[PDB]
């Protein structure tokens, strides 16, 4: 069974905190949070609609998006490397949250879409393990 | 000179619209306003500087496509947990890249959305 606290769901364990955390922030928090934890990772439409339950049920009035755990790996501000041009871009001039490669969930999706948001804003979230 | 409705920087033309399209039909629209033409291309700052003041005054305050379509489809997108990309969610399938005629910072919109545009080709 899972802790207590923590919801259960095929198995697995999954804990929403409505902290304000940056991507960073959160995932090294939620490894802290279980042993083998990281934030949640939705890797079918079942789980898709257990954590958008999830979070509308316990993660509210935080007028926020909810951090996943799907990320770019690397932190370049983007990964097409041409102008409809044909040339490369080797000069960049991107205002740092318009550069959203990271992904969280909305209340006005139903906390069930993927959108693109900036790693570096700080955002609630949800554990799993 | 560049053609008459067009403007001239370092031996390049640009020209900006104000018909809104999205990211996709603005560039092909821009291939047929002259040839080698495509959406606006900002190699510097002093050529973006350039172009968002030529925007401002054809068109004041406002958004304009530029010529970075879908960047972040080929990323290395990554479950922190290790688990393989398989499921998708996503809300949106690709993000362009656009100015505000105020100034000449880069920032992203849905490459389905409208917006207005500035045009450039190689005199
Ligand atoms: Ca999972
Ligand atoms: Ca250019």
């Amino acid at each position: 069974d899972c802790p207590s606290g923590w919801s259960s769901y095929e198995g697995h364990c999954y804990k929403p905190f409505k902290l304000y955390k940056t991507w960073d922030d959160a995932e090294r928090f939620c490894t802290e949070q279980a042993k083998g934890g990281h934030l949640v990772s939705i890797e079918s439409a079942g789980e898709a609609d257990f954590v958008a339950q999830l979070v509308t049920e316990n993660i509210q009035n935080t007028k926020s998006y909810v951090w996943i755990g799907l990320r770019v790996q690397g932190k370049e501000k983007q990964c097409s490397s041409e102008w409809s041009d044909g040339s490369s871009v080797s000069y960049e001039n991107w205002i740092e949250a318009e550069s959203k490669t990271c992904l969280g969930l909305e209340k006005e999706t139903g906390f069930r879409k993927w959108v693109n948001i900036y790693c570096g804003q700080q955002n609630p979230f949800v554990c799993e393990a | 000179d560049c053609p008459s409705d067009w403007s001239s920087y370092e031996g390049h033309c640009y020209k900006p619209f104000s018909e809104p399209k999205n990211w996709a039909d603005a560039e092909n629209f821009c291939t047929q306003q002259h040839a080698g033409g495509h959406l606006v291309s900002f190699q510097s700052s002093e050529e973006a500087d350039f172009v968002v003041k030529l925007a401002f005054q054809t068109f004041g305050h406002s958004i304009f496509w530029m010529g970075l379509s879908n960047v972040w489809n080929q990323c290395n997108w990554q479950w922190s947990n290790a688990a393989m990309l398989r499921y998708k969610a996503w809300a949106e399938e690709s993000y362009c890249v656009y100015f505000k005629s105020t100034n000449n910072k880069w920032r992203s919109r849905a490459c389905r959305m409208m917006a207005q545009f500035v045009c450039e080709f190689q005199a």
